[PDB]
């Protein structure tokens, strides 16, 4: 599954950050069976924590880490599983992954993110 | 393929008579779990009352002295979805004369559906004493000698008039 | 100038330029046998070694003037240059333009560049590359971008007449050129759409292959004369699309719907909340295995629901929604599958079954007049345009062969020698002829279920053959010189085929090729003697490959550019989007994912079958882009399939094959040896007679005439054919429902009883008028002779003795042949049936060449195939078992054991004998069952092995291989001898039509005059002053321009009604349709004002007066009927009224009216044809429901497409007329033994038992029919379409001047001033020598007046009548106008002149003067 997202996204601190994904499933996408995790790891060999994810409807986790600052900003009926971080701090940077999956599409779809935070 | 027949309505004195009804489904393809009840009406009164039953490949007769005995299954064999319920009399007597109903009780069974379905027939049956020649036949037999003999005759007869013509003209020179 | 070689100099130049100053301060062609691109021409000798490949001079003079310079190739191939410059920069003289134009001209440059071109056509097969390519691709642009700056360099770009530009080839090459490039650097999203124009590198063949872009050239020309059959072809189509959209508007959206619904749910809420194939079959009713919903009706003759549901109209069209009449595009998309034929029966049944059968009409006259009438208009017109290029072509030929030849104005040597006659022996190559037909006849007994000692038998036998062959090979090698032994192309033959055999032989596990001996009996065609029709088909194939060589590359190549394109385009969504067109997701049969997929697509749509590999594309890449590409296809693939098959249909089958016949001296050793051993026969044949006798009443007379009056006379004989009809209709009315209908089976037994009667009596009577020699020496009494004996028969042993138990049973289905009593009754049938039979006898002979082809393959078939189509399946499913889980037989008999309703199964039809090999490619060359033995085929393993997926995946090379030699060549040669049979017999009857009646020829004569007369009658101006005006407005261009536009504008307004419309649309259309209604009206009342009376004198003008009546009562009556009465089935057929209005457009149209014209003309021997046919398919019909009543219903037979009464029967018949889905039919008819068929059965109502089938019968029912079809319909329609579109594009020839009859008479009064019509013949000479051109003839005139042969009455005088037809004549020529111009001639003159007795000729001018001299 083609994702398209930015390979390095550079944030000013304390400006909102969207993290654009899509992919190009041709496929319809079905809220029922559609499934979207977006996952935050500060480095490549570091744990995954799940934040957001779309699981019949919009699920955000509220981890402790963003506060309320992370929204949902996409569309998945138009292919777009796009989030936002509003108030970007320093501790956001690091790697977000965008994980999709759209039955009966076999292919699972991945997205990767690198968010850096400039002053 | 199964084709709606209609049964006879004059059965002879002291022979055997197969009484007819035939239902056939609508789509030959499904499945049905039929079964049937006759029922009686003599001739001089008016009710029907039961007198056979057949399901599951079992016949149980009614307690009737009229048709004790006298009776047997003569339809479809060993199916369940039983499509002739047709029946058949040994020995007619002068009692089987009269109306008879042959209720057919179907259920077709679709994919996730279960249609309880029901059909009546209505027989009308007069015990005679001697086998009467429908008039069908007789008046066909009769109008098929009376075209053959007037077909001979118009040939002969004009046949007869050209050979004189033709006698005619030939000595004519 | 021979010697004409100079050195394109400095000085040369300046002469140059000094004679064009000259030239344009004062201010032809060139010789087409000098231009660029020819070769030189002999007659200048050969070139001085200086000059070739170096700038020379211009030689044509034309040129001479105008800067250019040519050089010649080592070849003597002319290239025509110009001097300027190139760009300015590099002169003729420019080094790097004198090597580079050096270059350009050779061969090896051309070599190259096919290699390379080659190359890059073999790397585009490649789904997916590596990187390598990469570098390798860069080599490609690399090199052509080099090549293409030479040409660029060398010729000259910016300046000239012969430069780069200025040829479409190099322009192809540009855009080739820049399209890499740019797409190398700068790339957008959609790679895929850039890289597949690289394709176009594959058209360069043509530009670098010798002669193609001639052949190109013709294919373009070709099309240009395909103009209005295309119009003709898109009217047709809109005209049907408009019908079938009035029609079935929405019908096939109808579906089962349940009754009961739980949870207070409608069908609303339920169609909102439901997007599952599960949950629609909760829903609506599904035949199990199905896709679409069960579509029902509302009528009685439509489709059932089963009890508990009803029909509906909702949801979606089937087909993934791609079949449906809910559109204009769609109902027009419907139409053209249907004249294709592609699985249109599909859409047949589908559409009677959703409206009821009654609609069957309408398919019948769509496929005749749409399909067959345009098929054959294509295949006339791309005919007759091909003959007449050829035929141009080689008399240009003949007149350059003209000009060519007016400029030529020890011991082991002593037994070679010995062995040379054996091996030559007249004996020994008939015996090797004989013994090659026993070796194939020995491997065609090889058949799957066989004893081992069988197969020993069949080895040790091969190999007695391979040794005979061998030995004999040996032998001629020894006698005949080795190289004198490869001369020959049989010997080289024969060689290659018995040096595989012994390799095979080689244990080098090859048993593969060992099948290939079977190619061996084609030298069966050397002692053939050229059989009058082998030869035929080896000449054929040579043609093929030989001198049409170009065409059949043609075809490849471009087969190839579609598949790598589809590839390109559809490949990657293909395996995408799978999903979508395949539950397992996994790829389907047909895809286009790698190159061979996609190569056998095209190819399939090549054959004819493109709408189901379509629909999958739809869905994967969308609807617009893969509508585009199988249209191409589609339109372009048949055009060149059908230029190919009518090139050689004409070519090798015309008088040009009849034309230069030469004779062959070769004794052939057939003839020697028959000769040698007839006379030995009839030698030992008399010395056995030899030995054998040396050791040992006018009354009767009158009976005759009597009886011969009767049986003559026309009251009898219409009485008998009144009788035929009736008793087959009696025959019609014996179906399955028989037993309800009492009285009529009763009434219809004695009838046949009087009928047999009847015709008792009508045979005797003939028997006392001809008698016993005049009536048995004759073909139809024999007919009626058996009829009437077989009825005589079944009625006798019906009534005394065995009535009906034994075999009558069986004889009594005979009776399906009493109609056959009408052909001799009609001549319309009779006509047809004398030509089939005269046509017989070169079938027949085809037909032998055939089946040893077809033996051939399907020898071949069986040992490829032989037992390899079983398979262990899930009989509830229907699917096959995966092939790790039962890997061999054994294992699926022990899950037989274990579980229950798995079976070890095998196809019907199969290759387990030669037997059925012959079936199968009969499937196959029909296209008609073939996909399911394909499949079986690329699946087999080996004898008792589970078939896997695509397991030998290559064999689809021998399916593709058979239809091109089999599908293909075979129709070619069937058509090509049938249709010369049919000019063969008019020739011999004086050149009339061979499908016409004498009472429809009169008929035919006259329409042909009243349809092409040119001349017409002007129409008087009307008197008054407002009349006037209107006059001349109604007859101004102007008028009828604006009109055809109005009707154009109507035919839009009809064309966007579409299913499910908004109210308001309903309404606005509907007062448009008013407003248009009112013009025309208003059209037809001002002609009738300015015309008084002579508006109903022309043709058109009623028509049109007829449709404006029907269109205005369409708009009442359909009001008044919804209104009061309800019937929306009729107000839609009165509805159909409206479009008469669209009709009047051909009026205006000149091509389209005279290709309609060719089809009135075609009316008459039309209807002849279809008479029989619709015999043929009673007498079928009356078989079936008599045979095939009480099959299975498995496949192709089903609730409303049986046997099992008349309606049902015929419907069946006229669907396999085409032979659409006659494999389905016979499926379930081939299975007489359980577990298929249970032949004890019951069927209610009846008495009949069993419900299995009679393979044998039911073979040859099937088999025959489509034969006897095919030889009818599609050869006869061809034949008629032929001859009446040749006719039809013929003019006439009227050119006579009134002014020339008048000056021969003004002329002719001074010499004949008492007006007697005579004139002396002493003044005949002078006479002629008054006349004014062109009837002058200049002294002296005695030559040419003697040898005019007028004829002369008493008193050497000549008549002025004679004179007039003997000068008209000569300058007319001798022109089939010119004795029927002289037939009205004489007529005018003798209803003119009743004097007969002074008009008396004696002698004629020749005669004459042959007395004198
Ligand atoms: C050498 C050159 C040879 C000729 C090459 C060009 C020939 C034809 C080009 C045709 C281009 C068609 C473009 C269509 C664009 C399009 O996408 O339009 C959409 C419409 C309506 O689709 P929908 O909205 O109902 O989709 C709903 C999907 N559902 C209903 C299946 C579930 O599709 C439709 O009407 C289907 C329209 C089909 C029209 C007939 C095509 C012409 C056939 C024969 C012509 C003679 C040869
Ligand atoms: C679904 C569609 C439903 C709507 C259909 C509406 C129209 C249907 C039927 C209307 C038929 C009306 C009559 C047509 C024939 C009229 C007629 O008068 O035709 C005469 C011609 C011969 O007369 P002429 O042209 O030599 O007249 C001499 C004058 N001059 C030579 C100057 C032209 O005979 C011929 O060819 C007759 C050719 C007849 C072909 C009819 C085909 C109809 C389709
Ligand atoms: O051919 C010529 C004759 C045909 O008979 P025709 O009426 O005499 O000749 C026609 C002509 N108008 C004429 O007067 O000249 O035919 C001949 O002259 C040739 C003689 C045919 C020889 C065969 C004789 C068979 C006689 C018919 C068999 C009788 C069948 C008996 C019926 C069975 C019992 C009812
Ligand atoms: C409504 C329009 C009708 C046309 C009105 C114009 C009109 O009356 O004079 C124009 C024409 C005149 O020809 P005529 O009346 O037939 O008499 C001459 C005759 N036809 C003849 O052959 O001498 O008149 C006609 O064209 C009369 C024919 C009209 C058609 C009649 C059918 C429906 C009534
Ligand atoms: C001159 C004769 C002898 C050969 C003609 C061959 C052509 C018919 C082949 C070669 C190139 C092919 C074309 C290659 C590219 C395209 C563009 C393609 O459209 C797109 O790719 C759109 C892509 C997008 O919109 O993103 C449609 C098929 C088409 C016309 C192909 C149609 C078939 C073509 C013209
Ligand atoms: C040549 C063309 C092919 C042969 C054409 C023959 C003439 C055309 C023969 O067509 C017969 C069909 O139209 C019969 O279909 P029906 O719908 O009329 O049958 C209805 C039966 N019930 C329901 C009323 C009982
Ligand atoms: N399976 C096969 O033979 O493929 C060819 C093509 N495809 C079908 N699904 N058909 C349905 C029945 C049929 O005859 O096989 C056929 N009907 C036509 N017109 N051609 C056939
Ligand atoms: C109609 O539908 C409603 C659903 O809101 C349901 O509560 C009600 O019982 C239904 N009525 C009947 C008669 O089924
Ligand atoms: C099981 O299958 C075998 C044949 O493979 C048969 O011989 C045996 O009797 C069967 N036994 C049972 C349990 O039916």
């Amino acid at each position: 599954m083609e994702v398209t997202v930015p390979a390095t996204l550079n944030v000013l601190n304390g400006s909102d950050a969207r993290l654009p994904c899509t992919f190009n499933s041709c496929y319809t996408v079905n809220h029922k069976q559609f499934s979207l995790n977006w996952t935050y790891q500060e480095c490549n060999n570091c744990s995954e924590e799940m934040f957001l994810q779309f699981r019949m409807k919009i699920i955000n986790l509220k981890l402790e880490r963003f506060q309320d600052r992370v929204e949902f900003s996409g569309n998945p009926s138009k292919y777009d599983v796009s989030v936002m971080l509003r108030n970007v701090q320093p501790e956001d940077e690091g790697i977000y992954n965008c994980y999709i999956m759209n039955p009966p599409d076999r292919h699972r779809g991945h997205g990767k993110i690198h968010l850096q935070v400039l002053m | 393929g199964c084709v709606e027949v209609d049964s006879e309505t004059e059965a002879v004195y002291g022979m055997t008579f197969k009484i007819l009804c035939i239902s056939c489904k609508r789509r030959s393809e499904t499945n049905a779990e039929t079964f049937t009840e006759w029922t009686f009406r003599q001739k001089g009164t008016e009710e029907f009352v039961k007198i056979l039953r057949y399901e599951n490949e079992v016949l149980q007769l009614e307690e009737d002295e009229r048709f004790e005995g006298r009776v047997v299954w003569n339809g479809s064999r060993g199916t369940k979805d039983l499509q002739d319920l047709s029946i058949f009399i040994t020995n007619v007597t002068y009692n089987h004369s009269g109306d008879y109903e042959c209720h057919v009780y179907r259920l077709l069974f679709f994919e996730n559906y279960e249609h309880n379905t029901s059909v009546v027939k209505k027989i009308h049956i007069e015990v005679v004493d001697k086998a009467n020649r429908d008039m069908a036949s007789i008046v066909s037999e009769i109008m098929m000698y009376v075209l053959i003999v007037v077909l001979t005759i118009w040939l002969v007869a004009e046949m007869i008039y050209c050979y004189k013509k033709i006698a005619a003209a030939t000595e004519t020179a | 100038g021979p010697q004409s070689f100079v050195h394109f100099t400095k000085q040369s130049l300046a002469l140059i330029e000094q004679r064009i100053a000259e030239r344009k301060s004062k201010e032809p062609k060139p010789s087409s046998d000098l231009e660029a691109g020819k070769q030189l021409p002999f007659i200048y000798g050969d070139i001085p070694p200086g000059m070739v490949s170096e700038p020379l001079e211009d030689l044509d003079p034309y040129y001479a003037d105008k800067k250019t310079f040519i050089v010649l190739n080592k070849g003597k191939t002319i290239f025509r240059f110009n001097a300027t410059p190139a760009l300015y920069m590099l002169s003729p003289f420019s080094p790097l333009r004198r090597i580079s134009i050096k270059i350009l001209v050779h061969s090896l440059f051309s070599m190259l560049i096919m290699c390379t071109i080659l190359t890059n056509c073999i790397f585009m097969t490649m789904n997916n590359p590596p990187d390598w390519t990469k570098n390798v691709e860069y080599t490609f642009t690399g090199i052509y971008t080099f090549e293409s700056l030479v040409k660029i360099l060398a010729r000259g770009f910016c300046v000239g007449e012969f430069t780069f530009l200025r040829d479409p080839w190099n322009w192809l090459d540009f855009v080739v050129i820049v399209f890499a490039y740019l797409t190398e650097f700068v790339n957008l999203g959609n790679v895929s759409a850039l890289r597949t124009f690289r394709v176009l590198r594959a058209l360069k063949t043509i530009s670098v292959i010798p002669g193609l872009k001639t052949i190109v050239g013709a294919l373009i020309q070709s099309v240009k004369k395909l103009s209005d059959v295309m119009i003709l072809t898109v009217f047709c189509l809109s005209v049907f699309a408009l019908i079938g959209l009035q029609l079935f508007m929405g019908n096939l959206k109808h579906k089962c719907f349940r009754n009961s619904l739980e949870n207070n749910e409608t069908l609303e809420s339920i169609m909102n909340t439901l997007e599952s194939e599960e949950d629609f079959r909760k829903y609506f009713y599904y035949l199990e295995g199905s896709k679409d919903a069960l579509l029902c009706g509302f009528s009685t003759d439509s489709g059932q629901c089963p009890e508990g549901y009803t029909c509906v109209k909702i949801g979606r069209n089937p087909d993934y929604g791609y079949t449906s009449f809910d559109t204009f595009s769609w109902a027009f998309l419907a139409l053209f599958r249907l004249m294709t034929q592609d699985y249109w029966e599909n859409l047949y049944q589908q559409t009677l079954r959703a409206a009821g059968k009654t609609y069957m009409i309408f398919f019948v006259v769509v496929i005749f007049l749409g399909s067959f009438y345009l098929i054959n208009l294509i295949l006339a017109v791309v005919a007759m345009a091909y003959k007449e290029q050829n035929q141009a072509n080689i008399e240009e030929a003949k007149q350059k062969e003209l000009e060519f030849q007016q400029m030529l104005d020890p011991y082991w040597i002593k037994f070679k020698k010995c062995i040379y006659f054996i091996v030559m022996d007249p004996f020994v190559d008939l015996a090797i002829t004989i013994c090659i037909v026993l070796n194939t006849l020995f491997m065609a007994m090889e058949h799957h279920p066989m004893t081992e000692e069988f197969k020993n038998v069949l080895a040790i036998g091969n190999l007695v053959f391979t040794g005979i062959f061998a030995a004999e090979m040996v032998l001629k090698l020894i006698a005949m010189d080795p190289y004198e032994y490869f001369q020959v192309g049989w010997n080289i033959f024969d060689s290659l085929i018995v040096t595989l055999s012994l390799v095979e032989l080689f244990l080098a596990d090859v048993e593969g090729l060992s099948v290939l001996r079977s190619f061996r009996l084609l030298r069966v065609f050397k002692l053939a003697k050229s059989w009058p029709t082998l030869n035929m088909l080896i000449k054929i194939i040579g043609n093929s490959v030989g001198a049409l060589g170009n065409l059949t590359l043609v075809l490849a190549i471009i087969v190839f550019i579609f598949a790598v394109v589809g590839m390109q385009l559809f490949g990657k969504s293909y395996k995408e989007c799978v999903c979508k067109i395949n539950d397992d997701c996994t790829l389907p049969r047909w895809h286009m994912n790698d190159f061979f997929h996609s190569f056998l697509i095209v190819f399939r749509v090549l054959c004819g079958e493109w709408i189901e590999t379509m629909w999958d594309c739809m869905e994967v890449a969308g609807q617009a882009m893969c509508l585009i590409v199988y249209m191409m296809v589609m339109v372009i693939g048949n055009l060149v399939v059908l230029n190919l098959f009518l090139a050689l249909l004409l070519s090798s089958f015309s008088s040009d094959n009849l034309t230069a016949i030469e004779e062959d001296p070769d004794a052939n050793n057939l003839q020697i040896a028959v000769t040698r051993i007839k006379k030995g026969i009839n030698y030992v044949k008399q010395t056995l007679r030899e030995f054998i006798l040396k050791a040992f009443g006018k009354i009767w007379w009158n009976i005759r005439k009597t009886c011969y009056k009767i049986v003559e006379h026309s009251w009898f004989e219409s009485f008998i054919v009144l009788m035929i009809l009736l008793s087959s209709g009696a025959l019609a009315f014996e179906d399955i429902y028989i037993e309800r209908k009492k009285t009529i089976k009763i009434i219809l037994e004695y009838a046949d009883k009087i009928f047999t009667y009847i015709f008792i009596l009508e045979m005797l009577l003939k028997w006392i008028a001809y008698g016993y020699k005049t009536y048995f020496t004759n073909a139809w009494c024999w007919l009626d002779f058996l009829i009437v004996d077989v009825s005589l028969v079944t009625l006798v042993a019906n009534t005394l003795g065995y009535s009906d138990l034994g075999p009558i049973k069986s004889l009594r289905t005979l009776r399906a042949l009493r109609p056959l009593r009408a052909l001799s009754r009609f001549e319309g049938m009779r006509v047809v049936v004398n030509a089939l039979i005269g046509a017989i006898p070169s079938i027949m002979n085809v037909l032998l060449v055939c089946l040893i082809f077809w033996l051939i393959f399907s020898i071949m078939g069986v040992n490829l195939f032989a037992g390899k189509f079983y398979e262990c399946i899930n009989t509830t499913d229907g699917s096959r078992f995966p092939a790790s889980q039962v890997p061999n037989r054994s294992e699926c008999f022990a899950l037989m054991n274990v579980s229950q309703n798995v079976r070890w199964k095998n196809l019907k039809v199969n290759f387990d004998n030669v037997g059925l090999g012959y079936l199968s490619l009969l499937q196959v060359a029909t296209f008609k069952g073939w996909t399911i033995i394909m499949y079986a085929a690329v699946d087999s393993v080996n004898v008792d092995k589970q078939p896997k997926y695509e397991y030998s995946l290559y064999m689809y090379i021998y399916f593709v291989v058979f239809i091109i030699f089999g599908s293909f060549f075979t129709l070619n040669l069937f058509i090509g001898v049938i249709i010369d049979n049919f000019n063969q017999q008019k020739k011999k009857l004086g050149g009339q039509d061979i499908f016409m009646t004498e009472e429809q020829k009169k008929y035919y004569n006259a329409m042909k005059k009243l349809g092409s007369k040119k001349p017409q009658k002007p129409i008087p101006r009307p008197g008054n002053k407002i009349q006037g005006c209107i006059f001349d407005l109604v007859t101004n261009q102007a008028f009828d321009i604006s009109i055809m536009v109005l009707i154009c504008l109507n035919m839009v307004t009809m064309m966007v009604e579409k299913e499910g419309q908004s109210q308001h649309m309903t309404e606005v259309l509907y007062w448009i349709n008013v407003v248009f209604i009112i013009l025309f009206t208003g059209e037809c009342v001002l002609k009738l004002i300015s015309l008084r009376h002579y508006y109903f004198t022309v043709g058109w003008n009623i028509f049109d007066f007829v449709v404006v009546i029907i269109s205005i009562v369409g708009m009442f009556l359909a009001d008044l009927i919804e209104t009061y009465f309800v019937s929306p089935t009729l107000f839609r057929v009165i509805r159909l009224a409206r479009i008469g209005r669209i009709l009047r457009l051909v009026k205006g149209a000149k091509g389209i009216r005279t290709l309609l014209f060719a089809l009135m003309m075609s009316l008459p021997a039309l209807f002849n044809i279809g008479l029989l046919l619709f015999l043929v398919m009673f007498i079928y019909a009356i078989f079936g429901m008599s045979n095939f009543a009480y099959v299975k219903k498995e496949d192709g037979i089903n609730d409303m497409f049986n046997f099992e009464t008349f309606g049902n029967s015929m419907i069946c018949l006229f669907q396999i007329t085409t032979s659409a889905g006659w494999d389905g039919l016979l499926a379930p008819i081939l299975n007489s033994k359980p577990p298929d068929c249970d032949p004890k059965k019951v069927h209610p109502g009846s008495s009949v038992e069993g419900d299995c089938g009679n393979p044998s019968v039911g073979i040859f029912y099937f088999v025959s029919y489509i034969i006897i079809s095919f030889l009818v319909v599609v050869n006869m329609y061809i034949a008629v379409i032929l001859e009446n579109f040749s006719v039809a594009t013929e003019e006439s020839t009227e050119p006579l001047s009134e002014d020339d009859f008048e000056m021969f008479y003004e002329v002719w009064e001074k010499f004949d001033p008492d007006a007697t019509q005579f004139i002396e013949f002493s003044k005949l000479s002078d006479f002629a020598a008054a006349l004014d051109p062109p009837l002058l003839i200049a002294k002296p005139n005695k030559v040419q007046l003697i040898a005019m042969d007028l004829p002369m009455v008493s008193g050497d005088r000549i008549h002025c009548l004679d004179i007039l037809f003997a000068f008209t004549k000569r300058v007319l020529g001798e022109s089939g106008e010119m004795d029927s111009l002289r037939s009205q001639m004489e007529e005018r003159f003798m209803s003119a002149n009743p004097s007969k007795v002074s008009y008396e000729p004696i002698t004629t001018t020749l005669k004459r003067k042959q007395e004198d001299v």
